[PDB]
């Protein structure tokens, strides 16, 4: 017994997976771009030092990306309606964690950007905490990829 | 411009590729397992025996061995723009 | 304020039109159309199972995102005359990344009880399994609101606490008090999350 | 190599003019950090401050001719002999005069910056009648007024001038094709050229009152064409041969600097040395018995030879009677850490570093860890030819340190690389081996020695047989049963999983074992060591009533949970699930931290007890007797003949926090396992998503695009995995040391080692 508009949630499940995590790093990189340029002014020599917020969003787009690809790849014509809610709740959850990652992402890689512009020695520091806001865009992908399976 | 970093990373991506592609050929000759999905495939080879399987291994294979070769080929061409601008001083 | 002006017209007109339709019902004596319980029996009970999970997990991490944010902005402005805090201060961001980390563990014991079903009808086949989709989703919910919310408070009380060292850097120590009850608070959510789906059977 | 370098303090005992030369040979020495002796100094009471001031004046001017030079674009090469000796006294006259006639020279040169301004003004005014010579065809009583502006100006300008009117602006003209430096100024400021032709007088006043508010320069420029041409040749000939004038003696300016970079560099090590000398003696005490100096003085006990072979350098030309003697005492003296001597590995120190631990010969860091540190197991993304990247990498630029360091540095990255290139090399080597012992190879497994598992008597004799075109027709992906199978694969992970579709759960059910028992043992490990940290520091107390209720607490509540996972793993078989097919785990989870009551499923004899009684050991016992602490001993100091407030409170403080943080550090544990998943998984999906793709049939058109597409998986897999997951996992781990490895054996700061090190070079 196979319901109709089965796929229909697995479809927007890829959809908001896709696109969230897309927004998200969209965000990230302009306000790290932004605060690029606010910061090359006057310290030339320090652009390709801290571009790397832009690669982080980069990375979650990723993370997106391979989200969606497994739910696509994963679907079928006769879906039990079972398989559909799972992957409709994985690209969810993974599509906000990359939106909430690529938010946290942008806001701190502006401060940091700055102020590594300002004191050249807060660089290293800065890394610890943008990294984290990578890690809780990544539990989204960890997080699909159990409810991938059960 | 034949810049020194751009011969480096010529001749470093060369000798990755073939080292990758010998063992991909490798692989493929000795056939295993684990690339079957890798490996393309035809619905009309299912019934007819490992012997077309192993004759398509035997293809894919071959053209991994000319990638590799013309992965050599560049990276000779590589290494001899880096020791013709070296020599150039 | 052009998008708080939409939010709020889309919000009154719908609630309009709620309340003018539930008086239209009940005036209509229509009243068995209005029926929720048909709308909570015949939705499948796999969609709130599994809006449940993806709740319980994206609250937790976009309210950590929230905290680790609202944090770091604030130790990157306060660290450029003390380059020291850069690192010393890191005790208090954890907290909002370890309040991340208690929905996804949570988000695993939730989906450790999901099965599927090879049932349609709703009459007597469902009854266990709809209790069980109802308390998962409820849990879900719960662990997702409490987690975000707690990391917010924390991430705030970080900042707070953060800029408070930029003077006086001996006042951490005795300051440290605040986020970690904020941390229980959300110890306190995940407990109850457990609690709400540990005796549930779904098949 | 043992992580106590004991410290001690010592005096100093001086002379009147031996104290100089017996500070210089300390300083060439530089293994003493002189802690300060007077506090209240000010400046006011620093005794050599005209020495201070005459430095800070040599500085000026040395920084100043050092920002000339760089205007200049001369090199500072003063490779060779650069420590030459400590400035005496006698020799600073000299070089300050040096020094002045090197001023003097300067001066001369800013003189010829200033006629140089004045040449380009007449340069500008040259311009203006170069615009002149066009305007007459313009002409073919209209105020002609020309002026220069900066182009920046211009648009207000226009706001400024059409709406008062009264004559109104006829605005024509150009600007300059370049934006000409103005040597004034000296940035290369964008400038313009705006003519109009209002009116006469009275609009000519007010044009000029007009310029006077805004600073444009006018210029009246004549009717007559011909003497304009006459003096802008004559300008321009007095700008070429005074340009020409000022170059040559700018260049003899810098054909001196160019031996003065090496006189300057060796003057500021000259000035830093004396600077820092007269610095220690403002910290330094002096008596009034004698002419001698007292300095506080923190040395090595191994290095207090050499100090006092310094002495006898000071007993053998400047004086006789320069002794030191070891301060022995208790009050203060909080001796600095100086005990990160060591080779290469010193880079793991500076990770470590980055808590400054201090707290005298209680430390106890990397070289206790070094390898089981989360800084070699920092890779949980082993994928064999990922590691063999990293371990070539580190080994050609370890092979190449040498010309590396000799070299001029790439970028800070590059440099924090250098610094790490050992810890790089042997993490690559550590991902190399958990690459191995995971069997994925660039997510591909790899079959050596066997694999196990079978198809044929799955099938043949679990009657799951004639499936060969019905099993392509009828049970896409159905068939997952063990008959007569067992036995695992001598090293790691049978290939089989790899290719297999339940890959995902064996994986995360072995993987978040694996991180259980990992993170519990290392946990273990981190608070026994404080243990011996404390016996090293008396304490029998603290001892004896402080840590081992951290240690019963932790075991009764994690090594249960670890001997569980170890007896589920052990006392089951494949055909031993209950009733239920498979079931995965289903006892991990369901056994939580407090497990109230009911249960049923797993239920083996004495398990309930056991379960009760860590409970009542742990959570009911362990904070209770936590308590107390000073007012045991404070009952018998009470009984003899300390503020019981807030030590009782950061007790118990600093107990809550550790009891919630070993659920918390345990749930932290388990990040550098979402990294692997995910590194699993990206390799995986970038692997079918690349090669799968470049690898078909149609063997021509499969290879001869393969290039591309194979340099573009060797470009994702050096960007996304090989850097940015690496990375990721790199400070992952950093992360995991420093919130719950190493804060469990040390705690505290304290002050680094200061030495007098001549770092300027």
């Amino acid at each position: 017994n196979n319901p109709e508009y089965s796929s229909f949630f697995g479809v927007m499940g890829a959809s908001s997976a896709m696109v969230f995590s897309a927004m998200g790093a969209a965000y990230g990189t302009a306000k790290s771009g932004t605060g690029i340029a606010a910061m090359s002014v006057m310290r030339p020599e320090l652009i390709m030092k801290s571009i790397i917020p832009v690669v982080m969003a980069g990375i979650i787009a990723i993370y997106g990306l391979v989200v969606a690809v497994l739910i696509a790849n994963s679907l079928t014509d006769g879906i039990t309606l079972y398989r559909s809610f799972l992957q409709l709740g994985a690209g969810l959850s993974v599509g906000l964690s990359g939106l909430a990652a690529g938010f946290a992402i942008g806001i701190v890689g502006d401060a940091g950007v700055r102020g590594t512009a300002q004191q050249p020695r807060l660089f290293v520091g800065m890394i610890l905490i943008l990294i984290f806001a990578e890690v809780l865009g990544l539990y989204g992908l960890i997080v699909a990829l159990i409810l991938s399976t059960k | 411009c034949c810049g020194p970093k751009l011969a480096a990373c010529g001749i470093v991506l060369s000798a990755w590729g073939v080292i990758m592609l010998i063992m991909l050929g490798i692989f493929f000759n000795v056939h295993s397992a684990v690339l079957i999905e890798d490996v393309p495939f035809t619905e009309k080879d299912f019934e007819n025996g490992p012997q077309n399987i192993y004759n398509l291994y035997e293809q894919v294979s071959y053209n991994c061995f000319i990638a590799a070769g013309l992965y050599l080929l560049l990276g000779g061409f590589s290494f001899c723009q880096v020791r013709l601008n070296k020599r150039k001083e | 304020t052009g998008l708080e002006l939409l939010y709020l017209g889309i919000f009154v007109a719908f609630w309009a039109c709620m309340i003018v339709v539930g008086i239209c019902y009940t005036i209509f004596d229509l009243g068995f159309r209005f029926d929720v319980a048909w709308f909570l029996t015949e939705t499948s009970p796999f969609m709130w199972s599994n809006l449940g999970i993806g709740l319980a997990i994206s609250l937790s991490v976009v309210g950590a995102a929230w905290g680790i944010y609202i944090t770091g902005s604030s130790i990157i402005g306060g660290g450029v005359k003390a380059p020291r805090i850069k690192t010393k201060n890191l005790v208090s961001i954890i907290f909002c990344e370890a309040v991340a980390i208690y929905g996804i563990i949570m988000a695993i014991v939730i989906s450790n009880m999901a099965e599927p079903f090879s049932a349609t009808d709703p009459k007597a086949i469902g009854h266990r399994n709809y209790h069980a989709g109802y308390s998962m989703f409820g849990a879900g919910l719960t662990v997702g609101l409490s987690n975000l919310f707690c990391g917010v408070c924390v991430g705030i009380v970080g900042s707070g606490a953060a800029l408070a060292d930029a003077q006086n850097p001996s006042l951490f120590v005795k300051i440290l008090i605040v986020e970690i009850f904020g941390s229980a608070i959300g110890l306190f959510g995940v407990i109850v999350a457990i609690l709400q789906t540990s005796r549930v059977k779904m098949g | 190599l043992f992580r106590s370098e004991e410290m001690t303090l010592a005096q100093l005992f001086l002379q009147s003019e031996a104290a100089y030369c017996c500070v210089s040979e300390l300083e060439e020495l530089g293994k003493v950090q002189f802690r300060d002796l007077n506090p209240d100094v000010n400046v006011f009471q620093r005794k050599f401050v005209n020495e201070v001031r005459r430095c800070e004046e040599m500085d000026r001017k040395l920084r100043f001719v050092e920002k000339e030079i760089r205007k200049a674009n001369i090199p500072i090469m003063d490779t060779g002999e650069n420590p030459e000796v400590p400035f005496p006294r006698d020799m600073i006259d000299l070089e300050a005069n040096f020094e002045k006639i090197e001023n003097e020279l300067k001066e001369i040169n800013t003189n010829q910056e200033a006629l140089k301004r004045n040449f380009l003004e007449l340069t500008e005014l040259k311009f203006i009648l170069r615009k002149t010579q066009q305007f007459f065809d313009e002409m073919a009583r209209l105020g002609f007024v020309a002026g220069v502006i900066n182009r920046e100006r211009i648009p207000t300008f226009e706001r400024m001038l059409w709406r008062v009117c009264r004559g109104n602006v006829f605005l024509r003209q150009a600007e300059i094709e370049n934006p000409l430096e103005d040597p004034v100024t000296g940035d290369y400021v964008h400038k313009s050229v705006f003519i109009i032709f209002f009116q006469g007088d009275q609009l000519k006043n007010r044009v000029k009152k007009i310029c006077e508010g805004f600073r444009a320069s006018l210029y009246p420029c004549p009717e007559t064409p011909q003497e304009r041409k006459e003096m802008a040749s004559g300008v321009n000939t007095r700008i070429d041969d005074l340009q020409m004038v000022l170059n040559q003696t700018e260049d003899h300016r810098q054909r001196v600097l160019q031996a003065a970079a090496k006189n300057i560099r060796v003057w500021f090590i000259k000035v830093r040395k004396m600077k820092a000398i007269y610095h220690t003696l403002n910290l330094c005490n002096i008596d009034v018995t004698q002419k001698c100096l007292i300095a506080e003085v923190w040395c090595p006990v191994t290095d207090l030879d050499s100090i006092q072979f310094a002495l006898r350098r000071g007993t053998e030309h400047s004086g006789s009677t320069v002794p030191s003697i070891l301060n022995r005492m208790q009050t203060n003296q909080t001796p600095p850490t100086y005990n990160k001597t060591n080779k290469f590995t010193h880079g793991f120190q500076n990770i470590v570093d980055a808590y400054g631990i201090g707290t005298y010969r209680e430390i106890n860091p990397a070289p206790y860890t070094v390898i089981t540190f989360p800084f070699l197991f920092a890779v949980m993304f082993g994928d064999f030819g990922h590691g063999i990247l990293m371990t070539l990498f580190a080994v050609w630029m370890v092979l190449r340190e040498s010309r590396i360091l000799s070299q001029k540095n790439e970028n800070e990255m590059f440099s924090m690389v250098f610094s790490g290139r050992y810890i790089i090399l042997l993490m690559g080597l550590f991902s190399i081996y958990t690459g191995l012992i995971y069997n994925d190879c660039f997510s591909k497994s790899l079959n050596i020695f066997g694999s196990s598992w079978s198809v044929r008597p799955m099938f043949t004799i679990g009657n799951w047989t004639e499936e060969t075109l019905l099993g392509s027709s009828v049970l896409q992906l159905n068939p997952a049963i063990p008959g007569v199978f067992g036995g695992p694969y001598p090293f790691g992970i049978d290939p089989i999983w790899n290719i297999a579709t339940n890959k995902l759960t064996f994986l995360n059910s072995f993987k978040m074992k694996m991180s259980v028992i990992l993170g519990i043992i290392h946990m273990l490990f981190g608070v026994s060591l404080s243990l011996f940290n404390h016996i090293y520091f008396k304490k029998p107390l603290n001892i004896y009533f402080g840590f081992i209720p951290e240690i019963i607490f932790m075991s009764s509540l994690f090594g249960y949970l670890v001997i569980l996972i170890f007896y589920k793993w052990t006392a089951y078989d494949a055909h031993s699930s209950r009733n239920a097919p498979s079931l995965l785990i289903h006892f991990i989870n369901m056994f939580l931290f407090s497990y109230p009551e009911s249960g049923n499923a797993m239920l083996y004899s004495g398990q309930k007890g056991i379960q009760c009684f860590l409970i009542v050991v742990a959570m009911l016992c362990v904070p209770w007797m936590l308590l107390f602490k000073p007012l045991i001993l404070r009952h018998q100091y009470l009984r003899k003949k300390f503020d019981f407030g807030d030590t009782m409170v950061h007790q118990a403080i600093h107990t809550i926090e550790y009891c919630l943080g070993c659920i918390s550090n345990t749930a932290s544990y388990l990040r550098l396992w979402a990294l692997s998943l995910a590194h699993a998984q990206l390799s995986e999906v970038l692997w079918t998503m690349v090669i799968h793709i470049g690898l078909h049939v149609r063997s021509l058109a499969g290879g001869l695009g393969l290039f591309f597409i194979f340099a573009a998986f060797a470009t994702l897999t050096v960007a996304i995995l090989l850097i940015m997951e690496g990375l990721s996992a790199f400070l992952h781990a950093l992360r995991l040391h420093w919130v719950e490895f190493q804060n469990k054996f040390y705690t505290g700061t304290g002050f680094k080692f200061l030495p007098f090190s001549f770092e300027h070079i």
